[PDB]
């Protein structure tokens, strides 16, 4: 079901997820709950998937925000839908 | 003017002689419709009027 | 299996900015338009809001009656009045005859100067400049009276608690009595140029109509109440004066259109003038101010001869007058309809909140509901019916 | 009900003498005989329509305000179709501290009568412009100056105050200045807002008497 | 952050109030120049604060009317009659002022007054009046950075001279030189603007290739309020250059691309060109009043001017020293005012 | 038409925040706003607004201050507000903000307050 | 009142009056006697679901019964509206208005309340009264 | 001190019917909307 490489998807949000002010130092990799592993407030979870809109031209639901919680969650989520 | 030479506020003093009851209305106690449509007329002859009153209240 | 039907679509959110051919004031006025026909309208005030209902908090009761003349610029006789008639109901304070009947001419006097600068204004802003002009000499001479008698052309700040500031100055009855003989001419003349215009009827017909019913839900009063068949006064329903005596009949009117209205204000100014020649042949003579020195001044020679009205001058004119604890709401027929002051007292020198009751503003909030489906020109003469004062709606 | 002109003539009276007594002395009693529930107090006192007679004052709570209101408008005897104003009063010494003030007139009966709803900061009171149409802007007003919330209003928006404004102006605690003043810059070419500088200061005279009693 | 004093002596009496327009600051400044485009923005920062500003200025009531809203009541003070030559005037002027300001400076030479005159007997009379009344404290002096004694152009070499004589007579003065200044009211955007639409063809002297470091105007005044927070400033020259430098030609090209002109109209009149096409109008100007048609730009001193690289020197005192980053002049808030004219959307 | 297979509010601000978010671009051509500011260095800002209200707990209070907020945002979205009034309250602090040098003091933060000013608690203007 | 129309018209048609005051805005019906007694006895219908003993009701059924009798003596429509002070359009406009609340009140039911009810009451004493005489 | 008996009568009963709920202390200050620095 992946529509674009998992590579490349996974290098870019991480990318931005770096941007964040925290979330990085020694563990910047899957397996990374956003608030309970990177200090993420949730203001900035939902600043940071703005981003991730800006980044792929794709809209996130907002039930879909209350479903996302990982890493992994959000790229699967976006590898998942076709308009990517 | 008859307040020249005789001089009593007391008598005079209407902001400060005002006061407030109290009352204790209940439910229990039917309300009398015999005042309030009793007195009603019942044809335009019985009809009563109230006159607009001419002057507002002077001490004179 | 039966198709359905789609809709159209409004845009064109314009801008009606501050604009001179309408009522004075500054307007900012948001509208939704489905091409020339109004959706929505949303006046935007507060842009003369100057804080005068949290000043007056601060300031005793006689010093806070030049608010009220400053409330409304047009009419500023009545807007203080109900000031004076709410401070006078919770001091239980009784008005002489003679300060009864100045406060009814001039209240009437005033109520003419509205009336002449609403119509004439209104007639500008469709268009027709000469019965403005030729109102001007009419309200300089209205204005010489206020400069007789207070040196205040606008901002007299004449009537007082318990009567008026100072008693009428000797030849000024027969000069009012002289601007009355040729008063109904001179309205007669502007009536004639108006009344019966093609353009003016075209213009104003079957615009802004307003039924009883909308009007009493809208909390509007005065001439948009009398133009659509209510026959409500508050100078006769609930009298506040020696207007009781007086004798004169409410205008009505039926369709509540644009023209109605004009027709009822005229008719009120022919009225007022009933009622000023009333008052100045029934005239007492006596008291102008009420005979209590605890809420009056002392005059000057009798302050300057007694012990006891030189304290009673100081302790008014430094501390001024305890109003007892107490809530009262006032309301006068003010030319734009109903202004009511909502005083309330804890017991001290100053108003503790001192609510004003703006005729205007609800006139301004049934604007969206008169103005929808017409267009860009009928909203000057909506607005010009209406008679908004800006500084009165904003306070 | 509406004051449809009538009588063509020799309409001197100011009403009819029942119905002059029927709001004089019973409109009280029946207020809260017919609607017990909704009336918690009631005050009678110097009226607002005259200086001589007397209006009624009630007290309810929020939650029965719009039923209240709706069976003033409407019952036959008591038809309050006018809203006059909507008011609030602000007592910091109390616990409650808002008194959402509601004036009304009757065409009918030629009576007004007040309704006054306390509550404080958090509490909302139910809009009652599906009742009275006039209510909207007028509880727009309140909420911009006392910051009382109106649960349920179309668009509650501010009026008054100046776009961005936060504070709400009127209650006590609001300094009477405000905080921020207005200027125009050259550096840059607008026009700003400032912390309050005054070149001089509000001068508050302190004239009360020891010796006074009326304050309470 | 904590606001700094203005280190004046005895200012910690005077002052008194949170710094604002309606406080009292310790400083009476008398700036010369003060209607010019440099001056008003050193007299809006000064009065801001709530110091009193005394403003010499040629008669003038529309030209010195902003200034009369820079500050509250009795802070700005504006002198009707202002003459570079009356000594008794500038006495009168600086009585009260404790820092004295100098913009005065022409762009171009006119019957009247020549560049020897406005750039150095000026600065040295004004120095000798400064000096002898021993109440002013500080002496702030705003030149050109390319100014130097051996220049080409008569104007930057004139400029250069006064600084020296100003130095000589007043030891502890601080030449404040910014760059080409970018400003709404400024000579260098708008002029490049008017030249690119409104003039048949831009003539570029060379290609553009000399070197400049333009500085927004608000930089400039802070520096000027750094400089009068420092005592330590006292008696040295800050090169107040922008953060990027930029030949005139990356200059032009941007003009050019922000204002969508449909192509490039700018032209090569290269050297010894303009120094024949120029040198007989300079005379014409000597002889001739002051006429918009002809100035600034179509002069010999600027064509000279314009061949050099008008950079600051190495070792130098800057922005960095007053502890001021200087905001960059092609984007932001500084680039606005070329950005309404046009933008390819707009109109 | 039955079978036995066929049938087998906490966070209001943030809810708020996504608003804000998606409404950002819309204000920002509304008020030519492009190439002053980014869409990034607006919701930095936002977070700041936000996170100035934190330690509220009570729900009634948080639902003043969010209907408090959605109306700051509305007056920017429906025009009430201007594009210098954006200008001058958000946008020119943080450049301001960013451009900011400063000399870290050695002086303890009582030292330097008392060298200001005798009463801290008074403002300073264009510290 | 006074009509603002230059036009001449008579007002004791009774008719050209309710047609110049806009009573038609109220209601395009005629408005007659009977229309008015159907108006009471439907609001009489309609307040049974009231309570039998609730002083709403009492109210509504004592206000009825009163205008019922005002029809039965007057047999002039004119006459019943001098008697009520109201046209005859808005006397039956105004059982409707009251029928829209009957629903509200349902909804709440503000008669019930407990058998210890008491609703404090104060009044006004004007000082008037007392200085003048007792 | 036995009593004033007039409109304080109302004003004290009306405070005795009424009450306010009860909020965590601070929390008010933020719905007023004035600088925090005023507190
Ligand atoms: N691009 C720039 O803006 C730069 C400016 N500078 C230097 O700063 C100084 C001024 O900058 P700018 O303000 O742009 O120049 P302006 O010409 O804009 O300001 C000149 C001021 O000097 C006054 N002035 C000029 N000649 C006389 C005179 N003979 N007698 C009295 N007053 C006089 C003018 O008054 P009036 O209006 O009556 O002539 C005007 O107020 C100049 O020396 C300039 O070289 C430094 C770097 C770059
Ligand atoms: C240009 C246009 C700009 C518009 C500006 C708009 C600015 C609006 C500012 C309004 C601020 C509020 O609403 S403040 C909303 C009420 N404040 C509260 O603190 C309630 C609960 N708070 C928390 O949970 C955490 O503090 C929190 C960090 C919020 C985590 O968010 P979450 O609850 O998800 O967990």
């Amino acid at each position: 079901s992946s529509f674009l490489p998992k590579e490349e998807v996974e290098s870019r949000i991480i990318a931005q997820v770096k941007e964040q002010n925290l979330a990085a130092g020694i563990k910047v990799e899957l397996s990374s709950r956003f608030d309970k592993d990177l200090g993420l407030d949730s203001l900035d979870k939902v600043e940071l998937l703005i981003s991730l809109e800006e980044d792929f031209g794709v809209e996130v639901p907002d039930a879909e925000i209350d479903k996302i919680h990982t890493v992994e969650d959000a790229v699967n989520f976006f590898i998942s839908n076709p308009s990517s | 003017p008859k307040l020249v030479y005789d001089i009593k506020y007391f008598a005079r003093d209407y902001r400060r002689n005002n006061s407030y009851t109290v009352r204790s209305v209940d439910s229990k106690t039917p309300f009398d419709y015999s005042k309030v449509f009793g007195s009603a007329p019942l044809k335009p002859a019985d009809v009563k009027t109230v006159r607009i009153p001419e002057v507002m209240p002077h001490r004179g | 299996m039966k198709p359905l039907t789609p809709s159209k679509v409004s845009n064109f959110t314009i801008n009606f900015g501050p604009q001179h051919p309408a009522a004075h004031g500054v307007l900012r006025l948001v509208l939704e338009m489905d091409g020339e026909i109004i959706k929505r309208a949303d006046p935007h005030i507060g842009l003369l809001h100057r804080g005068t209902e949290k000043l007056l908090e601060y300031k005793t009761y006689n010093q806070g009656i030049p608010y009220f003349d400053r409330l409304d610029y047009v009419s500023m006789m009545c807007m203080e009045h109900s000031y004076v008639l709410a401070i006078e109901q919770l001091l239980n304070v009784a008005v002489p005859l003679r300060g009864q009947y100045i406060r009814v001419l001039f209240s009437e006097i005033t109520r003419i100067m509205n009336h002449i600068l609403a119509i004439t204004c209104h007639s500008m802003d469709v268009g027709a400049l000469t019965p403005f002009l030729w109102a001007f000499e009419e309200r300089e001479k209205l204005f010489e009276f206020y400069e007789r008698v207070s040196g205040a052309r606008m901002h007299a700040a004449y009537f007082r608690v318990g009567g008026v500031a100072q008693d009428l100055p000797i030849g000024l009855l027969r000069d009012i009595y002289d601007w009355s003989r040729q008063f109904a001419s001179r309205v007669d003349e502007m009536e004639e140029l108006l009344t019966g215009n093609r353009i003016w009827k075209e213009r104003t017909i079957d615009v802004g109509l307003v039924t009883a019913q909308q009007a009493w839900d809208w909390g509007c009063s005065g001439p948009i109440l009398r133009g659509s068949g209510i026959d409500w006064d508050l100078r006769k329903n609930q009298p506040y004066d020696v207007y009781g005596r007086m004798d004169f009949n409410v205008p009505i009117a039926g369709h509540g259109d644009c023209y109605d209205r004009y027709l009822v204000r005229v008719q009120e100014m022919r009225e007022s003038l009933r009622i000023i020649y009333q008052c100045l042949n029934e005239m007492p003579d006596g008291l102008y101010k009420t005979p209590d020195q605890k809420v009056s001044p002392p005059s000057r020679g009798q302050m300057k001869q007694s012990m006891e009205s030189l304290i009673h001058h100081f302790k008014l004119f430094s501390e001024g007058y305890h109003v007892p604890a107490g809530e009262t709401y006032r309301a006068v027929e003010a030319p734009k309809g109903e202004f009511g002051v909502y005083l309330v007292s804890r017991g001290g020198n100053r108003p503790y909140r001192c609510k004003i009751r703006s005729p205007g503003y609800a006139h301004l909030q049934m604007l969206d509901m008169v103005a929808k489906g017409a267009m860009l020109a009928d909203v000057v003469t909506i607005i010009g019916t209406l008679d908004v004062v800006f500084g009165e709606i904003d306070r | 009900s509406y004051c449809y002109a009538r009588k063509m003539t020799d309409k001197d009276y100011i009403a009819y003498d029942n119905i002059k007594n029927f709001g004089d002395n019973y409109l009280t009693d029946y207020i809260i005989k017919t609607v017990p529930k909704y009336v918690t107090m009631a005050v009678n006192g110097p009226a607002q329509s005259s200086v001589l007679y007397q209006e009624p004052t009630i007290y309810t709570t929020p939650e029965h305000i719009y039923a209240l209101c709706a069976f003033l408008r409407d019952h036959v005897n008591l038809q309050y179709k006018t809203l006059i104003d909507i008011t609030a009063v602000d007592y910091p010494e109390r616990s409650a501290r808002f008194e959402v003030v509601y004036h009304l007139l009757s065409p009918r009966l030629n009576n007004r009568i007040r309704i006054k709803v306390v509550v404080d900061e958090v509490t909302s009171v139910p809009s009652v412009s599906r009742i009275w149409n006039a209510a909207n802007w007028f509880e727009r007003e309140t909420w911009d100056m006392f910051g009382v919330f109106f649960s349920n209003h179309p668009d509650l928006r501010r009026v008054l105050t100046d776009y961005g404004f936060t504070g709400h102006p009127l209650r006590k605690d609001f300094p009477l200045t405000g905080y921020t003043e207005v200027r125009y810059d050259y550096g840059k070419k607008r026009v700003i807002s400032e912390p309050l500088e005054l070149t001089q200061e509000f001068r508050y005279f302190d004239f009360s008497s020891p010796w006074d009693t009326l304050s309470r | 952050s904590t606001l700094k004093p203005f280190d004046l002596n005895a200012n910690n009496a005077v002052r008194n109030g949170p710094g604002g327009r309606s406080s009292i600051g310790g400083v009476v400044a008398t700036v010369f120049g003060a209607n010019g485009f440099i001056g008003s923005y050193v007299v809006n920062e000064i009065s801001k604060r709530g110091n009193q500003v005394v403003c010499p200025y040629r008669c003038n009531e529309n030209k010195v009317q902003p200034l009369k809203q820079m500050g509250d009541l009795g802070q700005v003070v504006l002198l009707p009659e202002f003459d570079i030559h009356d000594d008794e005037y500038i006495r009168r002027a600086i009585s009260r002022s404790n820092v004295v300001i100098n913009c005065v400076g022409i762009r171009q030479e006119t019957k009247n007054y020549s560049y020897k005159d406005v750039h150095v007997d000026f600065p040295t009379r004004l120095a000798k009046i400064v000096a002898e009344s021993g109440k002013v404290e500080r002496f702030i002096q705003v030149s050109e950075m390319g100014a130097d004694v051996s220049h080409a152009s008569r104007r930057l070499q004139t400029k250069a001279v006064g600084d020296e004589a100003i130095m000589k007579y007043i030891p502890d003065a601080t030449i404040i030189r910014p760059g080409n200044v970018v400003g709404i009211e400024d000579y260098f955007y708008n002029n490049l603007i008017f030249q690119l639409s409104y003039t048949i063809v831009a003539p570029v002297i060379n290609n553009g290739a000399n070197k400049v470091q333009p500085t927004y105007i608000l930089d400039v005044a802070d520096a000027v309020v750094k400089i009068l927070k420092d005592k330590k400033t006292s008696g040295k020259t800050y090169y107040l250059g922008g953060p990027e430098t930029l030949t005139m030609r990356q200059i032009y090209d941007h003009l050019i691309d922000t204002l969508r002109l449909s192509n490039d109209d700018t032209v090569n009149l290269r050297y010894e060109l303009a120094k024949m096409l120029y040198k007989p109008l300079d005379t014409l100007r000597t002889k001739l009043p002051e006429f918009p048609f002809l100035g600034f730009m179509m002069s010999s001193d600027y064509a000279e001017e314009q061949v050099a690289d008008s950079v600051a020197p190495a070792g130098s005192l800057g922005y960095k020293d007053l502890s001021i980053s200087p905001a960059k002049v092609t984007e932001g808030l500084a680039i606005e005012g070329v950005r309404f004219i046009r933008v390819g959307g707009y109109d | 038409m039955t079978s036995r297979f066929a049938y087998v509010t906490c966070q209001k601000a943030r809810n708020l925040y996504l608003e804000a978010c998606r409404c950002l671009p819309f204000i920002h051509r509304l008020h030519k706003l492009e190439e002053i500011t980014s869409l990034k260095e607006m919701r930095l800002i936002i977070k700041d607004k936000f996170r100035v209200n934190s330690p509220v707990t009570d729900s009634r209070v948080t639902d003043l201050l969010i209907f408090k907020g959605r109306e700051e945002l509305e007056t920017y979205l429906f025009m009430y507000k201007q594009r210098h009034h954006a200008i001058t309250e958000y946008i020119e602090p943080y450049q301001i903000k960013k451009l900011l040098i400063e000399r870290k003091s050695s002086n303890s933060a009582f030292l330097d307050s008392f060298y200001e000013k005798a009463y801290p608690l008074v403002h300073s203007k264009y510290a | 009142f006074k009509a603002v129309a230059d036009v001449e018209i008579d007002f004791s048609n009774r008719a050209v009056l309710k047609k110049y005051v806009g009573v038609d805005h109220l209601s395009k019906e005629q408005g007659t006697k009977a229309k008015f007694i159907v108006s009471l006895n439907s609001l009489l219908e309609a307040v049974k679901s009231v309570p039998e003993t609730a002083e709403y009701r009492k109210a509504i059924e004592a206000t009825c019964q009163y205008r019922l009798k005002v029809c039965g003596e007057n047999n002039s429509d004119a006459a019943i509206e001098e008697v009520l002070d109201a046209h005859l359009e808005e006397l039956i406009a105004e059982s409707k208005e009251e029928l829209r609340i009957l629903p509200v009140l349902l909804e709440s039911k503000p008669w019930d309340v407990p058998a210890d009810y008491s609703a404090p009451v104060f009044d006004y004493v004007d000082a008037s009264t007392i200085l003048d005489k007792k | 001190a036995t009593a004033p008996q007039d409109f304080s009568l109302a004003m004290k009963k009306a405070d005795e019917i009424y009450s306010g709920k009860t909020v965590k202390a601070g929390d008010i200050g933020f719905s007023a909307g004035v600088p925090l620095e005023t507190y």
